[PDB]
RNA sequence: AGACAACCUGGCGAACUGAAACAUCUUAGUAGCCAGAGGAAAAGAAAGCAAAAGCGAUUCCCGUAGUAGCGGCGAGCGAAAUGGGAGCAGCCUAAACCGUGAAAACGGGGUUGUGGGAGAGCAAUACAAGCGUCGUGCUGCUAGGCGAAUCAGUGGAGUGCGGAACCCUAGAUGGUGAAAGUCCAGUAGCCGAAAGCAUCACUAGCUUAUGCUCUGACCCGAGUAGCAUGGGGCACGUGGAAUCCCGUGUGAAUCAGCAAGGACCACCUUGCAAGGCUAAAUACUCCUGGGUGACCGAUAGCGAAGUAGUACCGUGAGGGAAGGGUGAAAAGAACCCCCAUCGGGGAGUGAAAAGAACAUGAAACCGUAAGCUCUCAAGCAGUGGGAGGGGGACCAGACCCUGACCGCGUGCCUGUUGAAGAAUGAGCCGGCGACUCAUAGGCAGUGGCUUGGUUAAGGGAACCCACCGGAGCCGUAGCGA
RNA sequence: GGCCAGUGAGACGAUGGGGGAUAAGCUUCAUCGUCGAGAGGGAAACAGCCCGGAUCACCAGCUAAGGCCCCUAAAUGACC
RNA sequence: CGGUAGGGGAGCGUUCCGUGUUAGGGAGAAACGCGUGCGUGAGCCGCGUUGGACGAAGCGGAAGCGAGAAUGUCGGCUUG
């Protein structure tokens, strides 16, 4: 007995990863506050992005047993 | 194979010729395998029986300036610490385990690689276990030199049996080793001046580590 | 294993303490000071191996300006030395400089080819 | 060229000699060590946590919980051994062999776990067989099927373990299959 | 009855801390205190897991897995079942009924679960298995004994060296004027116990025991389970909150039953709560006996190599030091001189005086002698130039010491937009004194295999290590809640 | 893109401006230079101005900025 | 080919282990003191009218592994 790493529970119902390796997040605000939000952006706000470069070091140093391609 | 070895009887006149051919590791990496093979092997071997005090296993602190002078250990107006005579060690060192682990095939192959070097040095012999019945290093050692091991300079007797009255015989020459392949190590061989091998050994090295 | 530093200490400050043999005072004694002195008397002799070549300079030129104004009334080191150069001859500062003491009727010689060409 | 305990060393570049901080400056990282003048980086002891950003709202709070995880509902889990005849050719069968999957662990292209260990097997379409040979699987993709039955391979599918209904739901789906049946008939 | 280091069980039970504040949560049921018992304790013989296929008391390790989950869904907390090992062991009793009493008790009978037992009849009987006074047995422990093989030379001493020999089932170890297989004690090997202890066998004896058929009426652990409330604990924070255990109040059913299968109901599977007891595998070191040490060597290692828990300090709880090495052997210096003693100088001892404040004996610091030099001088004390003077040379044109006078030259560190600073820090010298270790994640460099790779615990001629050990784990399919 | 740091108090100078009194070695922005993290020369001395960016040796030479009565290197030069 | 924060490359040394019960060592080891010796340096190599018994090089391994700063700390000794 050890001590393993352990994975950041509340970083990993957040974000998660594609078959390619990639990290993916949902995008922020549809919620509420619906009606007054064209159906334009409501739509956009509805799909899978590609997280920010950036943050990659933060999100990686949280979720150490989730396997990722940084494109090497 | 690329050499023969000399097979000599009980008396030391040249009976046969035999070939020990094993997996060798390729001519570049040979002296790192070995020398891993090696280090871990010594590596394990260690016992961390080193042992300190750090701060708070140190004997009777309380935490307050000393009332009065420790002749040697402290002065007056003075807070306790490490930095004191008779103070904790930092980072000194603590019981451990040095075991690390190496792959099996890796292993082997430092093996291998080893007694595959040590064949410009090696004999086979006939079997001798029948001519000693009485334990007797007298004449053990008068063996050897028919055969011409000189009895200082580390040989390795590499067989299947242990035949108690050879073992016995065997025992304390410091130069000896008297190996099974129960116990049969890459420092030994390594170590060893002359190599020793018998006909059922040969058989038995010739087939765990064989090339294909 | 437990290692004391032993003399890898005091051979290097004793080493250090050789350098800085005739240090009046404490700078002879201290080993803390010593190493601080060390350091500037190496500092300053690396300095003044540069300052060394300015001031021979100097000095050359200065007796060369001396050496020739006994000559002429309107004899100066400049003038001499832009006839030097509008003859070719190659003689260096120094050389002048030693020859102007060290053999002074030489240099009155070479002021009398400088005159006779400008002649 | 004997190896001896002398002759021996390591590879150049693989031991390569650690850091030593705070010896010395002409050496490395003395003094400071590399961690430049002060503040709480420098500081001995546990740092901030790793997904920490000064007290802005952290990324991983301020975005929302991915779809299915976020309520509660049972995350996605593989409940077959997929296979694709990729696979299946490279592998030394001969005709008549049976494929299963005792004999895919035989072979080794297989190697389960205990979650793969306790699963069924499926063969999904990919690459084109050619042979005959005779499969038992629990299950097979639409196209995996249907190149199967082109190349003339005999498709096995084995029973899954029944799922127990009581009586009554017995009497259900049975009065409709009587409804079926004396409609046709 | 008291004592008892750690481990263990029960009872009470925090706070700093983390959450970059804090209150739920964390720290942690940790420390501490109290009580108790043992060489281990506790747990433990399914009212259990599981899922439509199966397991078969408990504990411990590997793994599943940092997975499912829990969570101001924050900080964090965190399973289990399948699978691999270590180790194995199952038993007593209540009630129905039959005896004895007025009882309360005692004696027989009876103990199980894809049901037993009591009830009523008919068969089998001898082996098997478990426990154990007594006692020569076996072995081991608590004293021991026998035990091989060398000499001369070399400057205090020979084990070293050069030169000869020898033993080895013994070349572990310690000592000896100096390092030893052959000098001593020993070691391998081999013998040895009147007495006590211990594990084992045997040991009269004590125990038990089967078989079938009929009978739902007799029993199968009651203020119990459940229910309502208040809580506690379960990975699980009241949540849809099961299972488990407690305060207050109510309060069942007996096998045609009852409980469990994560609210609850139906069905099926599994099990038999409300009586007890049990070895091993696992934890620990005030210690005892062996062994090893990339452990310390007198500022270290235990606080403690000497009066060490002492001296000393404190009313008290408590705090808590220092002082090691003359030589092989005291041979520790007869006698004379200085001489009140101490102290010294000779003589004598000794390889050496190493002369008792005695072994190597650095630095600061204190001096003594010899060479050059300072009393019109302003300076982080040096440096480049070098007058005059001195010294040991062999490449005598060089080196070394001194230093007339000229030039240049704003201590070190820290930390700052920036310092000579009148900014901080250091009396000086010598020691001690800081990015360490374990375990995981990522990346790089080196190898090994790529007939994909690798084993974990565990086993090992004690360790190491050969050889095992494929359970796992990584890579082979994704998309989707 | 990977791995992996420091920095996140700036100072003055030139120029454009705001605040202030077209006060401040003040303060706050913009485009630049030096210091920071830069020694050498010129500036009596003199972080931020001018010249110039120091691998090292030389008792060699030519120059930049700046200079040529003496301290102190070069003209007590020439002509208005 | 200036350089602070800082990053990378190449090295030296200390004690200990393997080789090793090594080479060498009362014909004087470690240490201590010295050098017209050799290194870019850390240092190395050589020498002793000291010292009195241990212990290199090479090729490797491991750390209680390098001090001038902590109003550090313990001893010793100054200044006044
Ligand atoms: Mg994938
Ligand atoms: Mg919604
Ligand atoms: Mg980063
Ligand atoms: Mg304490
Ligand atoms: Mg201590
Ligand atoms: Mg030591
Ligand atoms: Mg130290
Ligand atoms: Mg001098
Ligand atoms: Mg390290
Ligand atoms: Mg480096
Ligand atoms: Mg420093
Ligand atoms: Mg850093
Ligand atoms: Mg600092
Ligand atoms: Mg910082
Ligand atoms: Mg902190
Ligand atoms: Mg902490
Ligand atoms: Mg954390
Ligand atoms: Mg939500
Ligand atoms: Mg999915
Ligand atoms: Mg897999
Ligand atoms: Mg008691
Ligand atoms: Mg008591
Ligand atoms: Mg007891
Ligand atoms: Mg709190
Ligand atoms: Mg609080
Ligand atoms: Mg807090
Ligand atoms: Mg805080
Ligand atoms: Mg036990
Ligand atoms: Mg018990
Ligand atoms: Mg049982
Ligand atoms: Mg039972
Ligand atoms: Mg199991
Ligand atoms: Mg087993
Ligand atoms: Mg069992
Ligand atoms: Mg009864
Ligand atoms: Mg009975
Ligand atoms: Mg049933
Ligand atoms: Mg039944
Ligand atoms: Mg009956
Ligand atoms: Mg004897
Ligand atoms: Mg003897
Ligand atoms: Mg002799
Ligand atoms: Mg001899
Ligand atoms: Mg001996
Ligand atoms: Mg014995
Ligand atoms: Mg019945
Ligand atoms: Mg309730
Ligand atoms: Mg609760
Ligand atoms: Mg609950
Ligand atoms: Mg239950
Ligand atoms: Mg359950
Ligand atoms: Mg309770
Ligand atoms: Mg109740
Ligand atoms: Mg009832
Ligand atoms: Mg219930
Ligand atoms: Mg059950
Ligand atoms: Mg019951
Ligand atoms: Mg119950
Ligand atoms: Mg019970
Ligand atoms: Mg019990
Ligand atoms: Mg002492
Ligand atoms: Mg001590
Ligand atoms: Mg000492
Ligand atoms: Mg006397
Ligand atoms: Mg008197
Ligand atoms: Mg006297
Ligand atoms: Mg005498
Ligand atoms: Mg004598
Ligand atoms: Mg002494
Ligand atoms: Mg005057
Ligand atoms: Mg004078
Ligand atoms: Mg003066
Ligand atoms: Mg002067
Ligand atoms: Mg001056
Ligand atoms: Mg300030
Ligand atoms: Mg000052
Ligand atoms: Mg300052
Ligand atoms: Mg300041
Ligand atoms: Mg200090
Ligand atoms: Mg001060
Ligand atoms: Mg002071
Ligand atoms: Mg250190
Ligand atoms: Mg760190
Ligand atoms: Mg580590
Ligand atoms: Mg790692
Ligand atoms: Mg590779
Ligand atoms: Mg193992
Ligand atoms: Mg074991
Ligand atoms: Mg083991
Ligand atoms: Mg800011
Ligand atoms: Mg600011
Ligand atoms: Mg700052
Ligand atoms: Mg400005
Ligand atoms: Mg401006
Ligand atoms: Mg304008
Ligand atoms: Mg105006
Ligand atoms: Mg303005
Ligand atoms: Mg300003
Ligand atoms: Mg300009
Ligand atoms: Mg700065
Ligand atoms: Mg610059
Ligand atoms: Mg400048
Ligand atoms: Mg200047
Ligand atoms: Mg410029
Ligand atoms: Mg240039
Ligand atoms: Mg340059
Ligand atoms: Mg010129
Ligand atoms: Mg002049
Ligand atoms: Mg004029
Ligand atoms: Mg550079
Ligand atoms: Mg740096
Ligand atoms: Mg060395
Ligand atoms: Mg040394
Ligand atoms: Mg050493
Ligand atoms: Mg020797
Ligand atoms: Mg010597
Ligand atoms: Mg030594
Ligand atoms: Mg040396
Ligand atoms: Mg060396
Ligand atoms: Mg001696
Ligand atoms: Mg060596
Ligand atoms: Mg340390
Ligand atoms: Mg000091
Ligand atoms: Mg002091
Ligand atoms: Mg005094």
């Amino acid at each position: 007995k050890g001590y393993k790493m352990k994975t950041h529970k509340a970083s990993a119902k957040r974000f998660r990863v594609t078959g390619k390796g990639k990290i993916v997040r949902r995008r922020a605000g549809k919620q509420h506050l619906l009606a007054k939000k064209n159906t334009k952006r409501k739509n956009r706000l509805s799909k899978l992005i590609q997280v920010d470069r950036s943050d990659y070091d933060n999100v990686i140093g949280a979720l150490p047993y989730l396997k990722v391609n940084r494109k090497v | 194979e690329l050499i023969p070895l000399p097979i000599l009887n009980f008396s030391g006149e040249k009976v046969g010729e035999t070939f020990l051919n094993l997996k060798t590791a390729p001519s570049e990496t040979a002296r790192a395998v070995v020398h891993r093979g090696l280090i871990t092997h010594l590596q394990n071997k260690r016992r961390g029986t080193a042992s300190t005090l750090t701060r708070a296993e140190v004997r009777g602190g309380g935490r307050k300036p000393y009332p009065q002078k420790k002749t040697g250990r402290a002065r007056r107006g003075s807070q306790r610490s490490p930095l004191r005579p008779g103070g904790g060690v930092i980072f000194g060192p603590k019981p451990r385990d040095w075991t690390i682990k190496m792959n099996k095939k890796e292993r082997r192959l430092a093996l291998s690689t080893a007694i595959a070097s040590a064949v410009g040095n090696s004999f086979v012999v006939e079997e001798f276990a029948e001519n000693f019945e009485k334990p007797k290093t007298k004449d053990f050692i008068a063996a050897m030199q028919r055969w011409g091991l000189d009895p200082a300079e580390k040989s390795l007797f590499f067989l299947m049996d242990l035949v108690e009255n050879v073992e016995k015989s065997g025992r304390n020459i410091r130069t000896l080793k008297l190996l099974t392949p129960r116990s049969l190590n890459l420092f030994d061989v390594l170590n060893a001046e002359k190599l020793v091998f018998t006909e059922g050994t040969i058989q038995y090295l010739n087939q765990r580590y064989g090339v294909d | 294993t437990r290692v004391k530093r032993g003399y890898i200490a005091r051979r290097r400050r004793k080493k250090i303490r050789f350098f800085a043999s005739s240090f009046r005072g404490a700078h002879s004694r201290l080993t803390r000071t010593i190493a601080q002195q060390k350091i500037r008397a190496l500092v300053s002799a690396h300095r003044d191996r540069d300052r060394q070549k300015r001031d021979f300079r100097r000095l050359w030129i200065t007796r060369i300006n001396a050496a020739i104004r006994e000559r002429g009334v309107y004899y100066n080191y400049s003038k001499f030395i832009h006839d030097l150069y509008k003859r070719q001859l190659l003689l260096n500062r120094k050389i002048l400089a030693q020859i102007a003491i060290l053999n002074p009727n030489c240099i009155y010689m070479i002021y009398n080819e400088i005159i006779k060409k400008e002649d | 060229t004997r190896f001896r305990l002398d002759n021996l060393g390591p590879q150049p570049g693989s031991r390569k000699k650690g850091k030593r901080k705070g010896r010395g400056h002409a050496a490395g990282q003395g003094g400071s060590c590399g961690f430049g003048m002060r503040g709480q980086k420098s500081r001995s002891g546990p740092g901030i946590m790793r997904g920490f950003e000064g007290g802005q709202m952290p990324l991983y709070r301020r975005i929302p919980k991915l779809r299915g995880i976020a309520g509660g509902m049972r995350a996605g889990l593989p409940k077959y051994v997929p296979i694709n005849l990729r696979d299946i050719e490279v592998a030394g069968f001969k005709e008549g062999e049976e494929v299963s999957l005792e004999s895919l662990k035989a072979k080794g292209i297989i190697n389960p776990s205990g979650r793969e260990r306790r699963l069924p097997l499926k063969i999904l379409g990919e690459g084109e067989l050619s042979t005959k040979l005779q499969i038992k699987a629990r299950a097979f993709s639409g196209s995996a099927k249907e190149k199967l039955e082109a190349a003339g391979c005999s498709v096995t599918v084995l029973p899954g373990r029944k799922k127990y209904i009581k009586e009554s739901v017995r009497k259900n789906l049975a009065r409709a299959d009587e409804y079926f049946a004396k409609k046709r008939a």
